[PDB]
RNA sequence: GGCUUUCAGUCGGAUGUUUGCCGC
RNA sequence: GGUAAACAUCCGACUGGAAGCU
């Protein structure tokens, strides 16, 4: 009625060739494709056209097209067949493996696949009760030969990846074949091995005997196809299988490692075995990787690591033998720590010899790679302890240094790493990101590596020094020179702080140390790059001094010099970065230097006192930014005089200038004017490019301002007890019985503060258009961000400019636009300070809530996100936080409610707009993610500690209470996903578990309930939230509704509702 | 013209394989979801410092009901490309899918992996989820046919690893 | 239902390390 | 020195994958 056979093998041909054919018209292509699909649905003589194509003799293309209709056949149409059809359908499949195909090697790759397709469909069809000899069939096919044992290992691997990793079949069909193959998996798995096992034996002596080539490249092929279709079981089956027979299957392929061609399979089915995770007590057999069998091959394929050039097919089976070392390891060290019977294997030497192998290796990947595993056993309970491990560490920190440089570009050709570079990374940006990443992590591990070892490792990071100090724009710039001091640097500076916490106050090579100090001191150069190495091995060498006292002048010496310029040369040419970076850092070093060992620097306090005068005399000569670093220092020892009025004095003294400016009858105006400030600093001004006396005065502001922040920032106490109350700190004690301090610069910083208010408010009102539109056109977007800040949140990375070089020039506009963002954030610093440094009497300032909610929280209407988190985080956070509470009332209280609500209110607004939905706003939305965390953050951190204090008396208040609750649960309904777990199980919660008896007015249980469910509404695909917002949801449907009745007139709206199972569920709970 | 290389496009409904190749070869965005059929293979033409180098690039459907031969289209493939979508967490479930599939027709071709339209508002599949490619040894490079984020990255790796030359500039 | 260890996710907290930026 | 962002080690908060227990 249809077709005759001869007739229709003739088109399919036909069709297979013109959908095969690259150029062919789209029209051919579209009536082929619908041939076959209508074919392949409705022709009833499908199987002696499957058959019939399917045959040796046809063109590759057309057989596989021929195997691809009986594997559709069974897939589709299995079920519209007679068990006659089907058994004769099975048995030429069954014939094809036979000898229905080309032998062995030749026969492509694809035809393999598709005819073992056909069996594994038929084996889903109906494997363990309608097909119960399949296993028996196999094993007879695979006994006549090797072209059917690698036929029956591609069908065994299809099998179980399809069943068990993609697991592609309805639930219940797929769970009684993995059952089955769980009963018949010590036969299948015997079956594998056994098949690997005499199929490499006669590759064995095979191999190399002339007149037999095509039996070794056979018996070869079966072995890959063994150990493939056996990386299919062994991540997933049991372990008594891998063990099964005294380990038979990890040794061979331990074995397998050091034979070219079985390798890299037998490394990938090391590697599957070795990830096995789960119960403890599986793995504890894997330790037999550790035994002096399988070791020996192991190390011996880890000893051809020689790294003699790039070899790729050698150098992709190291990156998998590495990571089977490096799986291992976690693996021993997960086995041992837990104590469960699992001792120190015999052979650790070996492993860590053969894993040194790799530590060593030119290829940054193959070194980055082995970094967590040492990480892991350098912190070990015990193997760290092991002294096969101490006796590495030489060896280690020796592999460490060169890993230190940064050698190996992919571009470059001066070390052999960068050979390996090339093969695993596009650019040199690929590879930086690699480097520097990798080398974050190496940090941590190789302090690990030294508290273990601290006199080697600082004997080593020592004769690297004496090396470096006598050996090699064009002075010096990224040369081989600067890239090795870097690194001999970051090793020591690594080293020594190290060693001052592990070796006693005694075992100290003072002796090396001062060695290697005055070498340091005495080494000189007029390069700004290498001076700031220099620098960096003199802070990290500088607890010597404590016990060589004599050095400190020197100390100062190096440090002071390197602050006030770099003779590249002075006002003549621009400062180009490397010049400013040392002077930052020498400042930097002297902060650190007075804030660590001030009793040290104590005695030596008037002639640095003097010293920072003479710096500061010429008001043109330092940065504002030195300026301060130095004011700073001397502020750190004058804690050292541990005493109330003598350091009263000092402060004083040392303000009197800054105080000078700030409470001047013209600088009044200045900071209480927008008009007067705007006029101060230039906005007013269109000489379109000589700002000249604007940028002094809005220096000098800036000065005061870094002045303040300061002082408050360093002054303290005496941290003892006992001491602080001798120099007169002590002025009683809390009712718990708390010393209560006053701190010497309290006097002086508080005649500051309504110069600072006035600031701060006036800064803010800057910010109404009609302010800002009284600025000159040139710089209109004066309070912008600037560019670096903006790419900076984006994530969008920058170039690196050289430090040689001053290419970027200060713009008048980028000029006060840092100015402006600075001098914003320095306020609320030194407002955020005030409260932690000053303590009560800050706190019991006349109205100061009043001046606050005045000043700092003027304008927010018109205040940006970018300032408001800043504000946030830097002033209110610690304000709050740091109060106490016996103030929670007076001002606590009075802000945090105006606060939230409005915090509410502008983010609700901001949600909207976004929920609404180029950079230029998408950077927007970005800002808007920030803050959200950060107000969620300053709320939780605020009563959640179940509330604090002021979580208890906050909520004891009519608007901060509903400031606080509305807040919370209007969260769940903002598009990030980040709050609604956080704020659902931490925040929530406690909120409403507070105000449960009394007054939950109606509307607001209502309103409630329907804000969480637009938190499963809006979240409801990320798990996270569901789970989190589902217990709730729960928590408030059950604590509240044998009260209330209206929470289930909210249930009802919700989308399909049975209301009879709501009924049931209703009830349950309103009886017993 | 010199060289010539076959490169196959696999991934699932949708994830814009057909949009990506348009755009190399006209340079145009393609707005509306035609669904594919089989297979159209395309030629592209690479002028490199070492020559021309061509690709015929085999766009096969990955909609289930559309694809022609499927695994016949990846018979003699040189190298492959396996696309998914970050708006679709599924096609990223369905890449180890779409990689046996290859390997086993065609073993040790140079595989790039993509995860395609990076310029949508919020990605579903999260950047640091991606780890497949780095169990079974694949480039990966997440990209965007209608941004031209990293447009050249995978072909410029491809005829990178074929030619054995580290060096090979587009 | 009452009490717990192991294994992946989504966070949370605490240290630690690294990389950017800081002439106003 | 300060500030922001990445990663790593450790001890909870819940979703889900094996068991011990009153
Ligand atoms: N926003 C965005 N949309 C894209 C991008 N790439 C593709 N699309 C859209 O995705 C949809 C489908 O793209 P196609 O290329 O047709 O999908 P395909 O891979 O050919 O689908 P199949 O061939 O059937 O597997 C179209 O609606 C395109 O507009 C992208 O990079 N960004
Ligand atoms: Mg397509």
């Amino acid at each position: 009625a249809m077709d005759q056979v001869n007739a229709l093998c003739e088109q399919l041909v036909k069709a297979v060739t013109v959908m095969m054919d690259p150029n062919s018209t789209q029209r051919y292509r579209l009536e082929a494709l619908k041939f076959c699909e209508e074919f392949k649905e409705k022709c009833p003589i499908c199987v002696p056209c499957g058959l019939r194509l399917a045959e040796k003799t046809q063109v590759a293309i057309v057989r596989h097209f021929g195997l691809q209709i009986l594997e559709h056949v069974v897939k589709f149409r299995w079920n519209g067949m007679s068990r006659l059809e089907k058994v004769y359908l099975k048995n030429s499949v069954m014939e094809l493996i036979a000898n229905g195909t080309l032998n062995i090697l030749e026969e492509e790759n694809h035809i393999k696949d598709a005819l073992s397709r056909i069996v594994v469909e038929m084996i889903k069809r109906e494997w363990p009760q309608h097909w119960p000899d399949m296993l028996i069939e196999l094993d007879t096919l695979s006994k006549q030969g090797e072209t059917q044992t690698e036929l029956v290992m591609f069908i065994l691997l299809r099998l179980a990846e399809d069943v068990v990793t993609f697991q592609t079949l309805p639930p219940q069909r797929r769970r009684d074949i993995q059952q089955t193959l769980t009963q018949n998996m010590e036969r299948i798995f015997s079956f594998l091995l056994n098949t690997l096992q005499e199929n490499v034996n006669k590759y064995q002596q095979v191999k190399t005997d002339t007149s037999q080539e095509s039996k070794a490249q056979a018996n070869c092929r079966v072995g890959v196809a063994a150990l493939n279709t056996l990386a299919g079981y062994i991540d997933w089956v049991s372990m008594s299988h891998i063990t099964a027979e005294n380990c038979k299957l990890l040794e061979i392929l331990c074995l397998l490692l050091n034979e070219q061609e079985l390798q890299l399979g037998a490394a990938e089915c090391l590697l599957i075995a070795v990830s096995r995770k789960g119960k403890l007590e599986d793995r504890k057999p894997l330790m037999v990787l550790f035994g002096d069998v399988a070791m020996h091959y192991i190390l011996s394929a880890a000893q051809t690591a020689d790294g003699g050039g790039l070899v790729e097919k050698h150098y992709v089976f190291l990156k998998r033998l590495c990571q089977v070392l490096c799986a291992l390891g976690n693996q021993l060290c997960a086995l041992l720590g837990a104590d469960s019977d699992v001792e120190t294997p015999s052979n650790f030497g070996k492993y860590l010899e053969s894993f040194l192998a790799f530590t060593t290796h030119p290829s940054q990947f193959l070194r980055s790679s082995t970094q967590m595993t040492w990480g892991a056993l350098f912190r070990h309970e015990i193997l760290s302890r092991d002294p096969l491990l101490l006796a590495i560490i030489p060896k280690y920190l020796r592999a460490s240094m060169t890993n230190l440089v940064k050698m190996g570009f992919p571009s470059k050709t001066d070390s052999p790493s960068c050979e390996y570079s090339r093969f695993d990374f596009d650019s040199d940006e690929d590879f930086n990101a690699f480097f520097n990443s990798s080398r974050a992590q190496q940090g941590e591990v190789m302090r690990l590596a030294c508290r273990l070892d601290p006199k080697t490792s600082f004997q080593m990071a020592g004769e690297w020094l004496k090396y470096q100090l006598s050996t090699f724009s064009l002075c010096s710039v990224f040369s081989p020179s600067f890239v090795q001091w870097e690194a001999m640097t970051l090793f020591l500076e690594s080293v020594i702080t190290q060693m001052f916490r592990t070796l006693n106050r005694e075992e100290i090579p003072v002796n090396d140390g001062i060695e290697l100090l005055q070498m340091v001191l005495n080494f000189d150069t007029k390069d700004p790059l290498i001076l700031s190495c220099v620098l960096t091995n003199v802070s990290a060498l500088f607890p010597f001094v404590t016990y060589r006292p004599e050095f400190l002048p020197q100390v100062f010496s190096k440090l002071f010099s390197s602050v006030t310029f770099e003779t590249v040369e002075e006002s003549k040419a621009p400062r180009t970065r490397a010049v400013r970076n040392v002077r930052r850092h020498a400042c930097s070093s002297i902060i650190k230097m007075c804030r660590d060992y001030p009793q040290l620097v104590l005695p030596n306090f008037d002639m640095l006192y003097n010293h920072v005068k003479q710096l500061l005399s010429n008001e043109l000569l330092l940065t504002q930014m030195e300026k301060c670093a130095l004011m700073e220092a001397l502020v750190l020892i004058s804690n050292q005089f541990k005493n109330y009025e003598r350091q009263k004095v000092f402060l004083e003294e040392l303000m009197a200038p800054v105080a000078s400016i700030w409470l001047s009858q013209d600088m009044h105006r200045v900071l209480s004017d927008v008009d007067a400030f705007i006029a101060y600093v230039g906005t007013d001004q269109k000489d379109p490019g000589l700002e000249d006396p604007c940028g002094l005065n809005r220096a000098r502001m800036s000065f005061c301002v870094y002045s303040i922040l300061g002082v408050v920032k360093r002054t303290c106490w005496p941290t003892d007890l006992e001491e602080a109350k001798a120099g007169g700190f002590v002025v009683g004690y809390t009712s718990s019985g708390n010393p209560i301090f006053r701190n010497p610069c309290t006097e002086q910083i508080l005649k500051l503060l309504d110069n600072l208010l006035a600031l701060i408010r006036t800064h803010n009102t800057l910010y109404a258009p009609e302010m800002l539109a009284k600025m000159a056109e040139p710089f209109t977007k004066a309070l912008d961000m600037l560019d670096a800040e903006k790419s900076a949140i984006l994530g969008l990375p920058q170039p690196l400019l050289e430090l040689n070089d001053s290419p970027v020039f200060k713009t008048v506009l980028e000029r006060m636009q840092r100015f402006f963002s600075t001098l914003y954030e320095n306020c609320f610093h030194i407002l955020g300070k005030a409260g932690p440094s000053m303590q009560q009497d800050f706190y019991t300032v006349e109205d100061l809530a009043t001046q606050l909610l005045s000043s700092a929280f003027v304008n927010l209407n018109n205040i940006p996100d970018y300032r408001l988190r800043p504000m946030l985080r830097v002033f209110v956070k610690p304000l709050v936080l740091f109060c106490p509470p016996e103030h929670y009332e007076a001002l606590v209280s009075p802000i945090l409610g105006p606060l939230f609500t409005y915090l509410h209110m502008r983010l609700s607004q901001k949600w909207q707009v976004i929920n609404q939905r180029e950079s230029q706003e998408m950077l927007e939305e970005q800002l808007v993610r920030m803050l959200t965390r950060e107000v969620m953050d300053l709320i939780t951190v605020c009563c959640v500690s179940e509330l604090t204090d002021l979580g208890k008396c906050l909520m004891k208040h009519e608007d901060v209470c509903t400031a606080l609750l509305i807040t919370a649960f209007n969260s769940l309904a903002w598009k990030d996903t980040l709050s609604c777990q956080r704020t659902t199980s931490q925040l929530c919660w406690p909120l409403l578990k507070q105000v449960l008896s009394g007054t939950l007015l109606a509307d607001a249980v209502t309103w409630l309930f329907t804000s969480v469910l637009k938190g499963l509404q809006m979240h409801g695909q990320h798990d996270g939230c569901m789970a989190s917002l589902v217990h709730l949801a729960f928590q408030i449907y059950e604590a509240l509704r044998p009260r209330y009745l209206e929470i289930r007139a909210v249930m009802e709206q919700i989308p399909e509702i049975q209301k009879d199972s709501l009924d049931q569920f209703d009830c349950k709970l309103l009886n017993p | 013209p010199q060289v010539q290389f076959k490169l196959v496009l696999v991934g699932d409904g949708g994830t814009g394989k057909t949009t990506f190749v348009k755009r190399h070869l006209t340079g145009e965005f393609e707005k509306k979801y035609v669904a594919t059929l089989g297979v159209e293979v395309h030629p592209l033409v690479f002028h490199t410092n070492r020559g021309p180098i061509k690709f015929n690039v085999w766009d096969t459907a990955g909609q289930e009901k559309f694809g022609g031969l499927r695994d016949g289209y990846y018979i003699q493939a040189q190298c492959a490309i396996i696309m998914f979508d970050v708006t679709s967490r599924v096609t990223y479930k369905n890449v180890p899918n779409w990689h046996r599939d290859l390997v086993r027709v065609c073993e040790n071709i140079p595989i790039v992996l993509c995860g395609n339209k990076v310029d949508i508002k919020d990605r579903k599949v999260k950047a640091k989820s991606i780890v497949f490619h780095r169990k079974k040894n694949l480039q990966y490079y997440d990209i965007s046919a209608k941004s031209n984020y990293n447009f050249e990255k995978p072909f410029l790796w491809l005829a990178r690893k074929l030619i054995g030359d580290p060096n090979l500039e587009f």
